[PDB]
């Protein structure tokens, strides 16, 4: 069993970072009229830790007894779509963004179905029940309009906890009626604290300097930090400060992509780097993640008078990739513009 | 003050089942001569005129004329509350939003009061002129209903031709052809089963079969149907509603393109 | 009760069609021979796909046309039961036909049919091909599946070159003795844009509307933005002049023109304008971007002003 | 009583004005029986339904109007079903009374899919000598080019103020309202050549403020006056960023103006200003960027300060050019 | 029960190579009477169910056995999901699928 | 020129009230002996052979042997036009693209003159040999419709076991089992209600109830039905249509 999820907290008092938000949420769920929640922050900050912790504090013992159900829905076109559901006897958890263009269909039908379902022995447990919408940000406009309709009509019997990142694409009038809970990414010292705790439980003597290296290469992402710690334990048990940390294959692939860019400024190297971009894109990783990795591994090389225009073109081609439908044209346009600007930079 | 009593009760039900799917809203024009109705389909192809005379009702009295908007689906449900032998008394006010129908048992044991809410409609009274027809054919009601019910399986249209041999109903569809002939019958023991044809000029016209299938749900109203057909004249389907009035239909014929092949 | 000129001057034989000369000649070779393969005819509207398929079916069958030819169209219902029943039991039927002549199912506007309709189409046209041959007509081949274009022979009809449109237009005009001006007839070409039925209807319409066929009458009965005004607009955008082009913009906006038609005529004039090739490419890209601004729902005068500003700044 | 828009629908080909060519060509078509299928396209509220209804009532009597005219629009469900329903069933049949062609009047015809347009254009070809269609639409560009190759298209265009005043004067004469000299100018400017908005805003400020002046209709409609836009552009070209931003946000909060109307009036004001050409190119580019920028749902104050920002760059440029 | 672990074939690819021709001549090569199917031609669950237990799961009426039949379903890429569900429920039964 | 005239019209309705649901299309072959129909279903399991002799038609004329392919669902809507006592006459030419059916009323008030389009089809002649069956059961036809419709709910397949105690029909399914026994009835007032079992060896076989429900739509054709079953030949359901023909159903066995 991995220690990333084995030593996960259960109660709100055994949290390692953001104690004040933990106390605020504990006193919020201590009284009645628990409102609609919109939890947000960066990836790996620990939103879902707060969410199952809130579910632990809201209910009794049976909060981690989860199972997968499969529910079929019908589009206006005659086609059956099977959707997945992570559910318990006290709550619901749905990812509704897996259905791309039929997100309004599932957002109407599935929560109409669970709203029309009656809580058996409702006097014993609590007043209402909670529904998690795990990936909610990339839902489209009228899907989120049906979502706020669902929030309005079953306000007495079904409150929702929407979890996402980058709420700019989340519509305004769902943010008005939802209590906004913001979970920041843990700092370098809090990541070092929880790494030292997860090593002290498992009989380990991690030096502080290697914990700083793990925190600074995890880029404020605790799950990735604990996975690096696990992989470092697998690689070598005697821990030295000068330790080779096993970085993930797509980051070092982006590093090789970036040094293939800065090596040559010719169309043949552009063909090679377009092949590398295709190999990166075929693994179903998001192109904004590729863009961010390219800019992070690109700013370690370029001169100080050229970082600003490079960053502006990075934002420009990420935005036009979001407006478009095929990623490789905008990505290789960004790479071609960077090569043209760099060869103008060293040519003069 | 509109009080109108009708002893034979299921004849209004058959009148309504004739209007049941062919038209969804209609206006009742009420005068001292009685009840009048003139409406069209939503497609504006078929015209329906329904006339119920004053003397056919049991006790009819009506001080002022009444233009009355009716949804025939609502009283299609309300006249299904009426029995076959029940007595129907219609009641309305001069400025009513309401309509009252009282269904009475023949032994005066069961009394029923039913209310319908009325809707406003703009009425265009299309004055039908009196025209002489080239062909007038009276035939059984069940026979004509069977004629359209068989010929609606072959195609969507019928070619009806009236000539010196008689009347011919034709159809041509993807399954094949169909031609049913009817001749003038000299002697029947009953006057309700004979086909009798009066003519000036042989005619030939094409009609949609959805409309004729909607028309021939008025079969139990009258035992005999009068089809008045002529060139440039619609297909008049007259049912004589006993001695209390008449139900008349008007179908425009279809366009037939002329081909040399 | 006179017939319109679109149906009156329809061709009755396959050599009167001026659309695609090699395809028409091969269709006539198949009409004189008999073993016509499964064909699909694609292209813009008005090229004459319907009259080519109809003339091929007539010259094949002749007197057995009323039983050996099934014309299914867009105005008829084309559900799953229709391709299950009507097309199937037409393809299963027997007609006493000659040695080379074959049954024909004219499927006009096949791009508008549903996917299950084409799913029931494919087996039928593969199996019953010894007797019936499918002659599909369509506008865009993208809405039709690739297997149907595979089992058919695809015949791309081009947009008509203006010379053959002129030859047919002198044929119709000499058949009617309608007076004309030359530049008005070129205006009828400009209003056509590879749509020959549109050229015939606009000529028809215009003569019935106003006697002499002159640029003023056709441009009055059509009321598109004038080519001279939009061409002078693009010329004023070439030499970096926002103001002189904006009097033309205010002239075309106070005349009540919708922005969609303004940007469409802007692109259509910019297609054939005599300027530098890379400059034309940049102009077409900016006109396309403003056309997405229009199509997304921003139809202000300021979007036209910003289009003019972007065309002005792209010329230094 | 009713609103003035429904009380004065021109019932006669005499009452309507500023559409005399459409009048002359359609009456010339209908007297000699050469009327083709019609496609009436233009802005809203310039009288598309009124002329075709008066023409259909000119042809037929009231006692035969029900069997020779079928009216449909997009209030009903529209698509592939009702083209295979009432429309061709009306079109393929004869007349119940007398003889002659029929009429289908389809209001707001640009709201159907192109499959429905293909079905309808084939219906138009199949039955022509007995049915004359009339399709009323707002935009021509939503209609397939073959359908425009069937039915002759008529452009109504704008309602010019010099033939928009006297109908408003006539409804002023029939219904007594307190209206000053600026009332006609504000009616013919504010309604944007749409006479349905003219008789709706006339009833709105008659019911609301009683008297009809420039100030009453501009406060009821919420439009900014020319003095307001002059003050806004004076603050943008005169004061610094804090003072101009504070002045315009105070004015926008007090008067309830909207940034889209401010942008439109500012654009119609820029070409009055004798800006240098590059500065005007900069202004039109940035203002078109802002008007696309409001269309997605951005915060209005930030785009307001963006307009102030562009005008600050311009005032530095004009002084640097001077 | 002497069936292969791969019960059903799923040949796929672009149009116009000869998958139907190969399947027909291999069925005629392996002593099978050919029988065809279009899936979205009859798109309800019930008619698909009737044909899926009629084309297979049956002997031959001719003489002393004759030759058997193997079902060749075409165009099930566009079949409605209930038809593939019926085919899966008739494939996963453990009265037994034999052809 | 082919011309066949039939006085009892409704028997052709009884004949095709069950043929429109088994086979969507069928071939009529015409010879001087009469009119035959040997046809297969779409899934190569059930065969039908129908024989109508020339003696039972009052007017029969067949100049040359003919093959006509008739859509059996395009003909049933030409069939529902019939009255129960109508007179049916069928005509076709020697180069027939069509098939004419002419109806008259019992009082001959109306003359119907329908004419359907024929169809071309692949033709195979599957010669059924002459074989002895181990078990032959003469049983009432209305009861046979009843037994098939009552084990219609029980399962999807049937098992028939004919042995010395009689015949046994068994169906199994999720609702349970339905088992029936019919014995050799000794004394009945009418011969049509009796059951006559001729046995050589006890025979147990399995078939499909959907096709048996399709078979038992021919219950007004005759008051009796013959069930002929043996070890390997398919099940034979025989309806002796009046004194003028017979209808013959072959149903292939299921695999166990
Ligand atoms: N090549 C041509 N030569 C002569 N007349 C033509 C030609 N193409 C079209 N026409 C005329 O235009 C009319 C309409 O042609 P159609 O074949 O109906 O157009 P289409 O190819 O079907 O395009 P659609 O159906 O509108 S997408 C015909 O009746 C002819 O009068
Ligand atoms: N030329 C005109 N002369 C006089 N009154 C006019 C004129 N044009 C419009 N009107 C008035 O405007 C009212 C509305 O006209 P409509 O024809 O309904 O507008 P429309 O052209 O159909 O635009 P829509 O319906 O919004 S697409 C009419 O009832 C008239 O009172
Ligand atoms: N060896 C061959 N030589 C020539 N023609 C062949 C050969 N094999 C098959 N064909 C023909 O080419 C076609 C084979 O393709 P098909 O199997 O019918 O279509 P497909 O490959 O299944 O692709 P789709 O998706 O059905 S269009 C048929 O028309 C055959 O008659
Ligand atoms: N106090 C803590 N103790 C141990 N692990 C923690 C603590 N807080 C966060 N984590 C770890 O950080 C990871 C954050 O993942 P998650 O909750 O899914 O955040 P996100 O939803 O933003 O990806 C979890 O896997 C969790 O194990
Ligand atoms: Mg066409
Ligand atoms: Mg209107
Ligand atoms: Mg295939």
């Amino acid at each position: 069993s991995l220690w990333v999820d084995k030593y996960r907290p259960c109660s709100l008092g055994r949290l390692d970072y953001h104690k004040e938000q933990a106390a605020q949420l504990r006193n919020l769920v201590q009284c009645g009229d628990f409102p609609h929640l919109l939890v947000y922050g960066p990836s790996g900050a620990g939103k879902k830790t707060r969410i199952m912790c809130i579910l632990r504090e809201l209910y009794g013992v049976g909060v981690e007894k989860l199972r997968i159900e499969h529910q079929t829905i019908t589009t206006p076109s005659k086609k059956k779509i099977e959707i997945s559901t992570i559910a318990s006897n006290y709550h619901l958890e749905v990812n509704p963004s897996d259905a791309g263009n039929s997100d309004r269909v599932v957002i109407q039908e599935m929560l109409k179905t669970v709203a029309q379902s009656q809580q058996l022995e409702t006097n014993s447990q609590r007043d209402f029940k909670v529904v998690l919408l795990t990936e909610v940000d990339k839902l489209t406009k009228d899907a989120q309009h049906a979502l706020r309709r669902t929030m309005e009509k079953y306000m007495s019997t079904c409150r929702l906890i929407l979890c996402c990142n980058s709420t700019s694409k989340v519509i305004p009038p769902i943010r008005s009626r939802c209590l906004a809970v913001r979970v920041p990414a843990p700092s370098i010292e809090d990541i070092c604290h929880v790494l030292s705790t997860v090593c002290k439980k498992e009989g380990l003597n991690l030096p502080s300097q290697l914990a700083h290296r793990l925190a600074e290469k995890s880029c404020r992402n605790l799950r990735k930090a604990l996975l690096m710690c696990e992989a470092c334990r697998v690689q070598q048990y005697p821990f030295t400060a000068d330790q080779e940390i096993p970085e993930t294959d797509w980051e070092v692939y982006l590093r090789e992509t970036a040094n293939a860019i800065v090596s040559q400024q010719t169309p043949q190297r552009l063909l090679e780097v377009r092949g590398r971009l295709y190999e990166l894109l075929t693994h179903c990783i998001p192109p904004e993640i590729i863009m961010k990795g390219l800019l992070s591994e690109l700013l370690h090389n370029c001169d100080g008078q050229l970082k600003g225009e490079v960053a502006q073109m990075a934002a420009y081609y990420e935005h036009r990739l979001q407006l478009g439908s095929k990623a490789i044209y905008h990505l290789e346009a960004f790479v071609a513009k960077f090569m043209a600007l760099y060869k103008k930079f060293m040519e003069d | 003050m509109f009080e109108a009593r009708l002893v034979q009760g299921s004849i209004l039900k058959k009148v309504l089942e004739a209007l049941k799917d062919l038209i969804n809203e209609a206006c009742w024009d009420i005068s001292s001569s009685g009840v009048n109705l003139q409406s069209m389909d939503s497609s504006h192809v078929s015209l329906v005129q329904l006339t119920l005379r004053s003397e056919g009702f049991d006790t009819y009295r009506c001080d002022r004329n009444l233009a009355m908007g009716v949804n025939l689906t609502s009283m299609s449900k309300i006249l299904k509350c009426a029995g076959n032998e029940d007595i129907i008394t219609l009641r309305a006010e001069d400025n009513a939003d309401t309509l009252a129908l009282v269904f009475e048992a023949p032994n005066q044991e069961k009394v029923s009061d039913y209310e319908m809410k009325l809707m406003d409609l703009d009425v265009e009274q299309l004055g039908i002129p009196e025209q002489e027809y080239s062909c007038v054919v009276k035939m059984p009601s069940g026979e004509f209903a069977r004629i359209c019910r068989d010929l609606s399986h072959i195609g969507d249209a019928v070619v009806i031709s009236c000539a010196k041999d008689g009347v011919k109903f034709s159809a041509s569809g993807e399954l094949g052809n169909g031609n049913i002939k009817l001749s003038q019958t000299s002697n029947v023991d009953k006057e309700e089963e004979a086909v009798t044809i009066e003519m000036n000029e042989p005619v030939q016209l094409t009609f949609a079969l959805r409309y004729l299938n909607f028309f021939t749900k008025a079969t139990p109203l009258s035992s005999t149907v009068t089809l008045s057909m002529s060139a440039d004249v619609p297909l008049v389907v007259e049912y004589k509603i006993a001695d209390m009035g008449h139900l008349k239909y008007y179908l425009a014929p279809k366009i037939e393109d002329e081909e040399g092949s | 009760y006179e017939l319109p000129w679109v149906e009156k001057y329809r061709p009755v034989k396959l050599n009167e069609i001026v659309g695609n000369e090699d395809t028409v000649s091969r269709l006539e070779v198949f009409a004189r021979e008999g073993n016509v393969p499964n064909i699909i005819i694609a292209g813009p509207p008005g090229t004459g796909k319907t009259t080519s398929i109809l003339c091929l079916a007539r010259a094949l069958l002749g007197p057995a046309l009323k039983d050996a030819m099934l014309e299914l169209n867009a105005s008829n219902d084309r559900g799953i039961d229709v391709v299950r029943n009507k097309i199937k039991m037409f393809a299963q039927q027997k007609v006493t036909l000659p040695k080379g002549r074959h049954k024909i199912i004219i499927l006009d506007e096949a791009d508008s049919m549903t996917d299950g309709a084409q799913q029931a189409l494919r087996r039928t046209m593969e199996i019953y091909s010894k007797t019936t041959r499918f002659a599909l007509a369509c506008n865009a081949s993208d809405k039709i599946i690739e297997p149907i274009q595979s089992r058919c022979a695809v015949l791309r009809y081009t947009k008509l070159t203006d010379a053959q449109i002129l030859t047919r237009l002198m044929n119709v005009i000499e058949k009617e003795r309608v007076p004309y001006t030359d530049d008005g007839l070129e205006a009828i070409i400009f209003t056509a844009q590879g749509d020959m039925r549109q050229a015939l209807n606009n000529l028809q319409s215009t003569f019935s509307g106003f006697g002499f066929i002159n640029s003023e009458n056709v441009f009055k009965v059509c009321d598109e933005p004038h080519p001279l005004l939009v061409k002078e607009m693009i010329q004023h955008c070439v030499n970096a002049n926002i103001d002189e082009a904006y009097k033309i913009l205010a002239h075309l906006w106070h005349l009540g023109y919708s922005p969609e038609d303004i940007i469409g005529n802007i692109f259509r004039v910019c297609k054939t304008f005599q300027m530098a090739e890379y400059l034309k490419l940049e102009f077409i890209k900016e006109i396309g971007y403003t056309h997405m601004k229009i199509a997304e729902g921003v139809n202000s005068l300021l979007q036209m002003a910003g289009l003019l500003a972007r065309l002005c700044q792209k010329t230094m | 009583n009713l609103p003035w828009v429904e009380k004065y629908r021109p019932q006669t080909l005499n009452d309507l004005i500023s559409h005399q060519d459409i009048l002359s060509t359609i009456q010339k078509f209908i007297n000699e029986d050469r009327l083709p299928h019609l496609l009436l396209y233009g802005p809203p509220g310039t009288g598309k339904t009124s002329t075709i209804l008066a023409c259909a009532k000119q042809l037929y009597k009231d006692k035969e109007f029900g069997s020779m005219v079928l009216e449909l629009n997009a209030s009903d469900d529209r698509g592939i079903d009702i083209i295979r329903g009432p429309i061709l069933s009306f079109a393929s049949t004869r007349t119940i009374f007398k003889k002659g062609f029929k009429l289908v009047i389809l209001d707001e015809a640009d709201a159907m899919t192109q499959d429905a347009q293909n079905a309808l254009r084939r219906v138009i070809e199949k039955f022509t000598e007995n049915t004359r269609f009339c399709l009323i639409c707002n935009y021509l560009s939503k209609i397939i080019p073959a359908l425009q190759s069937r039915c002759t298209r008529f452009r109504f265009g704008p309602l010019t103020p010099e033939l928009m005043v006297p109908r408003l004067e006539h409804v002023v004469e029939e219904e007594k309202v307190d209206i000053s000299e600026d009332g006609m100018k504000a009616l013919v400017t504010l309604s944007s050549g749409d006479m349905r908005r003219a008789l709706n805003i006339l009833q709105s400020t008659n019911m609301a403020f009683g008297k009809v002046t420039e100030e009453t209709v501009y406060t009821c409609t919420g439009h900014p006056l020319k003095s307001d836009i002059a003050n806004i552009l004076d603050w943008m070209l005169n004061q610094d960023f804090t003072t101009a931003y504070r002045n315009i946000t105070e004015l926008k909060t007090l008067k309830g103006l909207a940034l889209h109307d401010i942008l439109t009036e500012i654009h119609l004001f820029v070409h009055r200003v004798d800006f240098p050409s590059s500065v005007r190119i900069h202004l039109l580019t940035k203002m078109a960027d802002i008007e696309y920028r409001l269309s997605v749902g951005t915060n209005e104050k930030i785009q307001l300060s963006s307009l102030i920002a562009a005008f600050q760059v311009t005032r530095d440029l004009i002084v640097a050019e001077a | 029960s002497q069936r292969p672990k791969q019960k059903v074939a799923l040949l796929c690819g672009p149009p116009g190579l000869g998958k139907t021709t190969l399947a027909h001549v291999i069925a005629r090569h392996a002593g099978y009477s050919v029988v065809e199917m279009n899936a979205s031609d009859d798109r309800s669950p019930e008619v698909f169910r009737t044909r899926i237990e009629a084309a297979t799961q049956m002997e031959s009426v001719l003489g002393a056995g004759g030759k058997p039949n193997c079902l060749v379903i075409d165009e099930i890429d566009g079949a409605p999901v209930a038809a593939i569900n019926v085919l899966l429920s008739i494939l996963n039964r453990k009265g037994l699928l034999m052809r």
